[PDB]
Order: C-alpha cells, then structure tokens, then sequence
C-alpha cells in the first residue's frame, strides 16, 4: 500500500 | 457525551497518557470529548485529534482487508462453502469502521470547520474530511460510491485551492495534503497519472524551497518529500 | 449472553477469522460466547480462548505499566503537581484489566474446570487460574492481596500435582505451566530460589525424556525448555 | 520481563 500521512 | 463531565484540559491531559501507553481507542475518545467542548482546537491538539483516530481506523482498515481477502477466496471456483461466517464478520468489521468515520466527520462538521478561519486549520480538517470519505470509499460497493468518492474528491480540492494561495509549498501540512490526494488518484478514481503528476509537481516545487528553511523546518519538509519520492517509485 | 443467537461452530469459525485480522477483543467474545454453549472444549478450542484473552489483557498490563511508572516518577520528590489525572487513568485502565480477568475466572469457575476430567484439560485451566490471579496480584495493593496471591498459588500448585501424576515431563502444558508458576515465585511471592530451583529441575527432567520423542513433539518441547533457560539466565 | 505461556 502507498504511505498516506 | 461520556466525557461531557471531564475538564477539557483533563481530556487533553489522558489523550496525551493514552498515546503513551498505545491506548488509541481511549485516545480517541478523550479527543471527541474535547472537540465536543466546543472551543477551536490549537495545533498540538489537531494532531492528537489525527493520531488518535489514523490509529483506530488504521486497525479496522487492516482487518477489513484480511476478512475481504478471505471472502474473495471463498468465492473462487472449487472452493468449497463455508458458510455465511466470512461474509458475516467483514460486515461486522466494515460497519464499525464506517461508524468511526461517520464520528469523525461528525467533528469536523459540528462545528471544526466552519469555524477554523486559519489556512493551516482549514487545510487540516478539509484534508482529514477527504481522507475518512476515502476511507468509506474503500468500502463502499453500492448505488452510494461515487457520491463518497465525490465527497472525498471536493473535500480534498477546496484544501488544495486554500493551501496553493496561502501557504509555502514546503508547508508539512500542504505536503501531507498532496501526498493523500495523490493516493486517492491512484488507488480510488482510478487516475494514476493524476497521481503521479501531483505527486512529482508537488515534491520538485517543495525541493525548490528547501533553501527557506531552517533545519528543524527542512527536517520536516523532506520526510514528506521521501514519502512522496516512495510513492513515485512505487507507481513508476 | 449477547453471543447467544450465534452457534457454536459459527462462533468457533469467526474466533479463528478474528484471530488472523489481529481483533483480539472480537476473538475473546466469540470465545467467551462458545463457552457459554456449556459444551466442554476441545484442544484447539482451549488454544484460542487462551490466545484471545492472554492477547487482550497482555495489552492492558503493558498500558498499567506505561501508566504506574508515569504516576511513579509524579510522587517523587521535587516533581510538579499535575492533579489527578495520571491517577484516575491508571485506576481506568486497572479496573477494565480486572474486569477482563474476572471474566475469564468466571467462565472456568462455571463450569470449565468442574467438567474437565482428562489430565491435559484440568492441567490447562488450572494454569489458566492461576495466571489470572497472577495478573489480578500484579495490580493489588489493599487488604485482599494476600488472598489474591493465595488464590494464584493454590491453583498452580493443583495443576503441579496433577502434571506430575499424570503427563510426562515433556509435555507442553506441563512445561508452560511450570514456566509460569516460577515466573510467579519469581515476581509475585518474593521466592525467587524457588523460582530458579523450578525452573532448573523442570528443564532437566524434561532434557532426560527427549529421546521418547518424535520430531515434531520435540520441537515443541524444546521451544518451551529454550523459554524457561531464558529466564534461568535473566535470574541468574 | 521474564516469559510466560
Ligand atoms: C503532514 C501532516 C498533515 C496532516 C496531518 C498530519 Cl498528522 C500530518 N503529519 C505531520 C505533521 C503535522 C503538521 C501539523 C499538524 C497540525 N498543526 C497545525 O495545525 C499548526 C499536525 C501534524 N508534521 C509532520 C512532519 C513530518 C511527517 C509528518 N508530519
Ligand atoms: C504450553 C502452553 C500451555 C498452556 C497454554 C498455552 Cl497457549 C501453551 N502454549 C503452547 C502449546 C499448547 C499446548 C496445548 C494446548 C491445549 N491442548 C490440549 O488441551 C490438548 C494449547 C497450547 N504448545 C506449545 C508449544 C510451544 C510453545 C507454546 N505452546
Ligand atoms: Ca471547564
Ligand atoms: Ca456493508
Ligand atoms: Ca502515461
Ligand atoms: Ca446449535
Ligand atoms: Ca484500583
Ligand atoms: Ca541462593
Ligand atoms: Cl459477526
Ligand atoms: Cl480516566
């Protein structure tokens, strides 16, 4: 999965 | 509310105890208790209010994938039945999760962002509107998914329309910003060059920047950039 | 019971899909929902309803840790006074830890352990007792610590006998039970050479009855013989 | 802390 902050 | 009898400095108090001892639901529980006071949050309680909640939605959403991975499983062909239970239990774990994404848009709606007038709130909150819409858009499948996926979209857009006007571009909450939306190109309106555009865009205007900062800023500017740069390598 | 209207074999079923999403809390009360069918359980049945609960209180004596130090380090000397808060948070935490161990005592007083007539099951929920004595002592401080630690004490020394009697020095249950109750000299009852003489006399007669074993069966008991030279050494 | 099972 895609790093989100 | 629970908390309605508890000081909200109280609140704040235990929040910053339960991150402590890695009690995010309490965590949570004592931020919306001291949304729910009614006073504007300051910026250290903005991002107890995100921790608190990324945490407790972060483990639903976790669960939620090795339930549907399983029931993906159980309806491949030769697979033998098992019943209603697999269905039945992501359920369960879907709908806890939309009801914490429901509390926390709930919050920002009654009343945080009608009444954050700075650029850096407004951002914060509209930003974290886009993201528990997308949340809910990960699980969504009926005649209500696009207007999520909409939902999340606007949200996201009148955060970066307020952010590009009013803030630099190596602000960390513009990054974060660009880094989520860039993700829900990608991974919910199946727009991966849109993603990679905003995400490429968004790192090389921040890089140009860099040479305002101090260190301490530049520390925080570039972990974003890494994320970014991360999320580039991975869609490239 | 709110499990009521669920089987038995549904709640077995969705313990297991809880246990691989890591919702520890779910698995514990589809167990404890299982239990209450009032149907004895079998091996892999009693190997979730521990997992379930050692897994949940497991993160609430790690949170009361965290917490106690905090409220610790408040009342030495030439600290700042900071209220109640630290207190009544640690007293939260505390009083659901609790909660959850009376939960468990509850279902293997009615009626687990009076219907458990095989060595391998009365051994196993004994042990079960008194680790959640165990952890009960771990938080006492009033008038009945005594009592609790009495409590822990009197059933592992049942379930030492009965293993003795009636399982070889192997045994996994045997082991993990003689583990625990010298962990429990160790840290609850202020004997720590009774602590060391346990775990040194169990790991020996189990090194003497190796040989009788199969491989896989010796895998198992060499990963709990390794556990109990481990804290040979931490003593030692 | 020591181990326990
Ligand atoms: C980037 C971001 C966007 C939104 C939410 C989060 Cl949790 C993060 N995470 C984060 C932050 C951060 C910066 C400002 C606030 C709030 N302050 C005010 O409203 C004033 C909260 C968090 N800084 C960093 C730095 C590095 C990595 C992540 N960061
Ligand atoms: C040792 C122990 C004691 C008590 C509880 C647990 Cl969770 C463990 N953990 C464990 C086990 C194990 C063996 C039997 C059962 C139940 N079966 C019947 O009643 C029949 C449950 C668990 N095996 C191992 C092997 C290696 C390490 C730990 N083990
Ligand atoms: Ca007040
Ligand atoms: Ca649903
Ligand atoms: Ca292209
Ligand atoms: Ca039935
Ligand atoms: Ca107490
Ligand atoms: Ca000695
Ligand atoms: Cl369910
Ligand atoms: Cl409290």
């Amino acid at each position: 999965f895609p790093a989100t902050v | 509310g629970a908390m309605g009898s508890m000081e909200r400095a109280s609140l704040i108090q235990k929040a910053k105890l339960a991150e402590q001892a890695e009690r995010y639901e309490d965590m949570a529980a004592f931020m919306k208790g001291a949304v729910e006071k009614g006073e504007e949050l300051s910026c250290e309680e903005r991002n107890l209010l995100s921790v608190a909640y990324k945490n407790v939605v972060g483990g639903q959403r976790a669960a939620w994938r090795v339930l549907s991975s399983i029931e993906q499983k159980s309806n491949e062909e030769g697979s033998e039945e098992k019943g209603p239970e697999v269905r039945e239990y992501r359920e369960k774990v879907e709908t806890e999760l939309q009801g914490v994404c429901d509390t926390v848009l709930g919050l920002l709606d009654s009343h945080l962002i009608k009444e954050a007038g700075d650029a850096e709130s407004r951002v914060f909150y509209l930003k974290m509107k886009g993201d528990y819409y997308r949340y809910l858009a990960e699980v969504a499948t009926g005649d209500d998914k696009k207007r999520i996926i909409d939902s999340a979209r606007s949200a996201y857009q009148e955060a970066m329309d307020i952010s590009k006007k009013e803030m630099p571009p190596t602000n960390p909450i513009r990054l974060g910003l660009a880094l989520n939306f860039s993700v829900f190109h990608y991974e919910i309106a199946n727009s991966p060059e849109e993603a990679i555009s905003l995400a490429k865009t968004t790192f090389d205007e921040a890089m140009a920047d860099l040479h305002t900062l101090s260190e301490d800023s530049y520390k925080d500017s570039t972990l974003i950039m890494q994320l970014l740069r991360d999320n580039l390598t991975l869609w490239t």
